[PDB]
RNA sequence: GCUUGAGUCUCGUAGAGGGGGGUAGAAUUCCAGGUGUAGCGGUGAAAUGCGUAGAGAUCUGGAGGAAUACCGGUGGCGAAGGCGGCCCCCUGGACGAAGACUGACGCUCAGGUGCGAAAGCGUGGGGAGCAAACAGGAUUAGAUACCCUGGUAGUCCACGCCGUAAACGAUGUCGACUUGGAGGUUGUGCCCUUGAGGCGUGGCUUCCGGAGCUAACGCGUUAAGUCGACCGCCUGGGGAGUA
RNA sequence: ACUAUGCUCACG
């Protein structure tokens, strides 16, 4: 479920400091993170529904911060998409 | 359930057997539970279950006996 | 990495194999970062029920750190060696002491 | 001609029956008996009594063995077993010890279905 | 009487077989809660610790073996 | 792999191929192939012993190794190969000292994976071995049925025989038929299951796929007149007759097994 | 802007949540082998069935399949369907503790799309037990049933379809608010762990009851009470969830 | 054990 490592990594990165965990540009990247690790095993499994359920959950999560995102400041919304590799 | 109670006694005393098995495989898994019908039967002895030990705190009446 | 609890039984005549078979697990995982914190051969002890049509087993309790590749390539060598009645690797949880 | 000291008397104890059957240690029939076998048939096959009658015809019928004391080996329900033992030591035996060979299965098979 | 002690409150594990073979019948069973008292989740984790000694044959499944 | 093709034309219509994308899309390697003639059937007096075989596509023998003895050295598989001589596919082994040789391709195999044959090596999907060396319980191939020869047993794609047990030095197998056969522990036999599975649910599709697999087309006894076959004649679809080959012995339930000299190994016969 | 809704991280807790792979023991059937002598089996009572070719019973050694006794509970988890031997692999969520951050990012949702018991269906495996259909023996006025002896699809697996159930708390989702008692379950505080405790306060849950509501039955802080947001649905019975 | 049925309408 993503280790401590990897989102401090990301948590140190995208936002202002480590004490700085929850803005918008973090929790997409973080979502971003964790939807990726998750194509790995549902590449085989397929069948494991229920996780699935939890990943159509960040994914829908992750597209509503960013239709906030996006309304809120169209600068920061299309740098964001960029370095993460976002709208396909 | 093995039982050898010492040398003289003999009369059965396997209260052992009869307090731990017998129903269980018996009056159980001699014919099919449907399984539904377990969790309706049960859930019927356990709401009866409370239903007397609800009854048994209120038990206490005039009675006049 | 992870910790585990490794405890397998092993034949009584190969019960002499016993502590050349333990030096050759350890040589495996202490080489690759995680130690092994206890050392517990429990003996020839007796079994509940017979396993495989004999009694007494010699068991080994190991207790280990390790990754996930060295600890499968230990889990492979149980199942193709006669030697090994049976065997179970527990979870993490930490490390310990004692008990037996 | 072999002259057993022990043996084992296994009753299979169902319904509708009780089958006594006298072993030696290493589990080899030197005998047998039934609820069917000693008369009593239909209703009567299916009592206490018919299979007191049993294990007493059992008892005989293994004198050329000449077994002294034996191990009870009890199986199934039955309106037996709580009565067949009492017949075991009215017969001429004694004892040893009573066990229970009733295969209790840890969920496996699929019973039959229930009867109307 | 209810679970390990005052300040014990440690884990129930499989190893030790002397206050485990407390709670199983004599036939070799495991004995219920409302027998024995024990918290839920102690007795939880008592069957699981029962069936791991079971599998190395540390204690026994049955008495007819 | 198992692909359904649709129906621009009929006979294009039911047609079901089995697409390998792994297999090797050039020539094979030379050196380890030799020609090899059609009989159409008929033998040295040129007689159709064998029916409804002729004609096909012409195809060159691979010499494969099934003894695989070449021990103690490791070996890489280069390429995965189409056979067509064969049921299941074939694998480029290059032995580490410089030699290469064809191997019946099993299950879990890849261009770059690393075999070992012989007596030790490990237990692992491609590695031959002894059958004493092998462990009870375990799917092998390519089974010698004597020791030193070259591998009888289970070739076919998709086929795999079970060690069923050891009796001190005979090993007793039981086959994709459903047979128990007792063959000796010093005989050889390859780790895992044979490859290309999906070889059983290939549908052809048209009379003409048969013709350049090399097969010709059957006629039916009871088309026949009685001078020809023993199912003849009648005047518009008649029978009355015991089903029988075309030389009179019954077919249909009539064991024709008469060896007499191999009873000896046979434990269960198949069902 | 703000921070109370909502979300993030931080450290843990419980769990048949899921998916993939192993392995254990009991038992059933069967397989060959030893013992052994007439029945076994079944039923309301019988018979078909199985047995002197030596069954049943008993023990020895295998093989295979499916399901996991006891723990096990008005216990837990899951959106629902549902999910129970034990072990690793990957994995979804839930809850608690005190902070820090974001700064209304929210709630509902027509169409759309996913998941969805059992039975079915398709291709390929497997097949012990059970068992639609089917057969025979009973029952009966008849018995295309109930009971008995046999017994194939199926139940198992892999992969696609199906898209329904009294899929039920016959109770749409989210949020706020309004007397109580006894418990179950999982947290986390304060205190002497001074001895299986003393005292709070969060989740989820079962039972009884107050006002209030209800046609009544009942519901009743997990409302069917008091209100708000949005959705779905209803408009006599048959015809018909049919054409 | 199993064990069927009761022709129509009629109490302001
Ligand atoms: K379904
Ligand atoms: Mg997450
Ligand atoms: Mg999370
Ligand atoms: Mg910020
Ligand atoms: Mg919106
Ligand atoms: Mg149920
Ligand atoms: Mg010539
Ligand atoms: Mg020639
Ligand atoms: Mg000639
Ligand atoms: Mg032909
Ligand atoms: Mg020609
Ligand atoms: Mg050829
Ligand atoms: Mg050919
Ligand atoms: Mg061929
Ligand atoms: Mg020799
Ligand atoms: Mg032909
Ligand atoms: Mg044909
Ligand atoms: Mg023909
Ligand atoms: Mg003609
Ligand atoms: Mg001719
Ligand atoms: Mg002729
Ligand atoms: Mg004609
Ligand atoms: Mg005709
Ligand atoms: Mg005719
Ligand atoms: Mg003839
Ligand atoms: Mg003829
Ligand atoms: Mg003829
Ligand atoms: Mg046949
Ligand atoms: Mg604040
Ligand atoms: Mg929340
Ligand atoms: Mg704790
Ligand atoms: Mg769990
Ligand atoms: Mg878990
Ligand atoms: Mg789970
Ligand atoms: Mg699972
Ligand atoms: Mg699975
Ligand atoms: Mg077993
Ligand atoms: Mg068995
Ligand atoms: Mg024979
Ligand atoms: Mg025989
Ligand atoms: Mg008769
Ligand atoms: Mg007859
Ligand atoms: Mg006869
Ligand atoms: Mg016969
Ligand atoms: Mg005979
Ligand atoms: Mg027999
Ligand atoms: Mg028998
Ligand atoms: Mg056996
Ligand atoms: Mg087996
Ligand atoms: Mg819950
Ligand atoms: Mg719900
Ligand atoms: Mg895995
Ligand atoms: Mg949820
Ligand atoms: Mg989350
Ligand atoms: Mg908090
Ligand atoms: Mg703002
Ligand atoms: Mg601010
Ligand atoms: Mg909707
Ligand atoms: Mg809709
Ligand atoms: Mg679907
Ligand atoms: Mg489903
Ligand atoms: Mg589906
Ligand atoms: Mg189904
Ligand atoms: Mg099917
Ligand atoms: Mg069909
Ligand atoms: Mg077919
Ligand atoms: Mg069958
Ligand atoms: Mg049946
Ligand atoms: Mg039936
Ligand atoms: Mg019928
Ligand atoms: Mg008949
Ligand atoms: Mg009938
Ligand atoms: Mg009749
Ligand atoms: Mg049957
Ligand atoms: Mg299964
Ligand atoms: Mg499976
Ligand atoms: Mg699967
Ligand atoms: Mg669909
Ligand atoms: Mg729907
Ligand atoms: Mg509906
Ligand atoms: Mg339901
Ligand atoms: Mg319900
Ligand atoms: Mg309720
Ligand atoms: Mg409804
Ligand atoms: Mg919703
Ligand atoms: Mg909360
Ligand atoms: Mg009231
Ligand atoms: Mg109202
Ligand atoms: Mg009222
Ligand atoms: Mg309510
Ligand atoms: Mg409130
Ligand atoms: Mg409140
Ligand atoms: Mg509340
Ligand atoms: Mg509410
Ligand atoms: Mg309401
Ligand atoms: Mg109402
Ligand atoms: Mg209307
Ligand atoms: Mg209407
Ligand atoms: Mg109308
Ligand atoms: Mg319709
Ligand atoms: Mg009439
Ligand atoms: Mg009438
Ligand atoms: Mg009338």
């Amino acid at each position: 479920s993503l280790s401590t490592e990897a989102t401090a990594k990301i948590v140190s990165e995208f936002g202002r400091d480590a004490n700085d965990t929850g803005s918008t540009e973090v929790q997409v990247a973080l979502l971003t993170a964790q939807i990726n690790h998750l194509q790995g095993h549902f590449a085989e499994h397929k069948k494991d529904h229920h996780s699935r359920r939890g990943l159509l959950r960040m994914v829908s999560q992750r597209r509503k911060l960013l239709d906030y995102l996006k309304r809120k400041d169209v600068a920061r919304y299309t740098q964001l998409i960029e370095r993460l590799g976002l709208r396909r | 359930i093995k039982v050898r109670e010492n040398e003289p006694f003999d009369v059965a005393l396997r209260r052992f057997k009869r307090s731990c098995e017998k129903a269980g495989v018996l009056a159980e898994v001699r014919r099919r539970e449907f399984y539904e019908k377990p969790t309706t039967e049960r859930k019927r002895a356990k709401a009866s279950a409370v239903k007397r030990h609800a009854k048994k705190l209120a038990r206490e009446n005039a009675r006049r006996t | 990495m992870r910790h585990y609890e490794i405890v397998f039984m092993v034949h009584p005549d190969q019960s002499e194999q016993v502590p050349g078979m333990i030096e050759r697990y350890t040589a495996a995982i202490t080489g690759a970062e995680g130690k092994i914190h206890r050392l517990e051969d429990w003996g020839r002890r007796q079994l509940a029920y017979p396993i495989n049509k004999l009694h007494k087993a010699h068991y080994v309790l190991m207790n280990v750190e390790a990754p996930q590749e060295v600890i499968d390539e230990l889990e492979t060598t149980f199942r193709f060696n006669d030697a090994v009645i049976r065997s179970m690797v527990m979870r993490t949880k930490h490390a310990v002491t004692e008990a037996s | 001609r072999k002259q057993v000291s022990d043996g084992v008397a296994h009753i299979h104890a169902s319904f509708n029956n009780t089958i006594v059957t006298i072993t030696d240690r290493q589990g080899n029939a030197l005998g047998w008996a039934t609820a069917g076998g000693s008369g009593f048939r239909g209703s009567r096959k299916s009592t206490p009594f018919a299979a007191q009658v049993a294990a007493e015809r059992c008892a005989d019928a293994v004198k050329e063995y000449g077994i002294k004391n034996l191990e009870v080996m009890v199986k199934g329900p039955g309106p037996g077993r709580e009565s067949t033992i009492r017949a075991l030591n009215a017969a001429g035996f004694r004892i040893t010890n009573i066990t229970d060979v009733t295969p209790i299965p840890h969920n496996g098979c699929r019973p039959p279905k229930k009867r109307r | 009487f209810c679970r390990f002690t005052a300040e014990g409150v440690q884990e129930i594990d499989y190893k030790d077989i002397a206050t485990l073979k407390n709670y199983i019948t004599e036939s070799g069973k495991i004995v219920p809660s409302r027998i024995t008292g024990t918290r839920a989740k102690y007795q939880r984790q008592l069957a699981r610790a029962i069936k791991r000694a079971r599998y190395l044959s540390l204690l026994p499944y049955t008495d007819r073996h | 792999a198992v692909v359904k093709c649709k129906p621009t034309s009929p006979g294009r219509r039911h047609v079901v191929k089995v697409v390998n994308p792994e297999l090797h899309k050039g020539k094979p390697f030379a050196p380890l192939l030799e020609k090899n003639s059609k009989s159409g059937g008929r033998n040295n007096n040129g007689r159709i012993t064998t029916r409804h075989i002729g004609g096909g596509h012409k195809q060159a023998y691979r010499i494969v190794d099934f003894k695989r003895n070449k021990d103690g050295i490791p070996a890489v598989v280069e390429r995965l190969e189409y056979d067509p001589n064969r049921s299941a596919n074939i694998a480029l082994v290059l032995y580490k000292d410089g030699e290469r040789r064809y191997i019946l391709a099993p299950k879990g195999l890849k261009a770059g994976d690393q075999i070992q044959s012989g007596v030790d090596a490990a237990i692992k999907p491609g590695n031959t071995l002894p059958m004493r060396n092998i462990p009870v319980g375990s799917t092998v191939h390519n089974v010698e049925m004597k020791p030193g020869k070259g591998g009888q047993l289970a070739r076919s794609a998709g086929t795999y025989v079970q060690i069923v047990a050891r009796d001190g030095a005979y090993v007793t197998l039981r086959l994709r038929s459903g047979e128990m056969r007792k063959v000796e522990a010093d005989c050889r036999a390859t780790l895992g299951e044979v490859g290309n599975a999906e070889h059983m649910l290939r549908v052809l599709g048209k009379a003409g796929a048969a013709r350049w697999r090399g097969v010709r087309p059957t006629v039916r006894g009871t088309a026949m007149n009685p001078v020809d076959h023993p199912h003849g004649g009648g005047e518009g679809r008649n029978f009355g007759k015991h089903p029988v080959t075309p030389w009179g012995v019954q077919t249909k339930g009539k064991k024709t097994r008469s060896n007499k000299r191999t009873d000896k190994f046979i434990v269960r016969r198949r069902s």
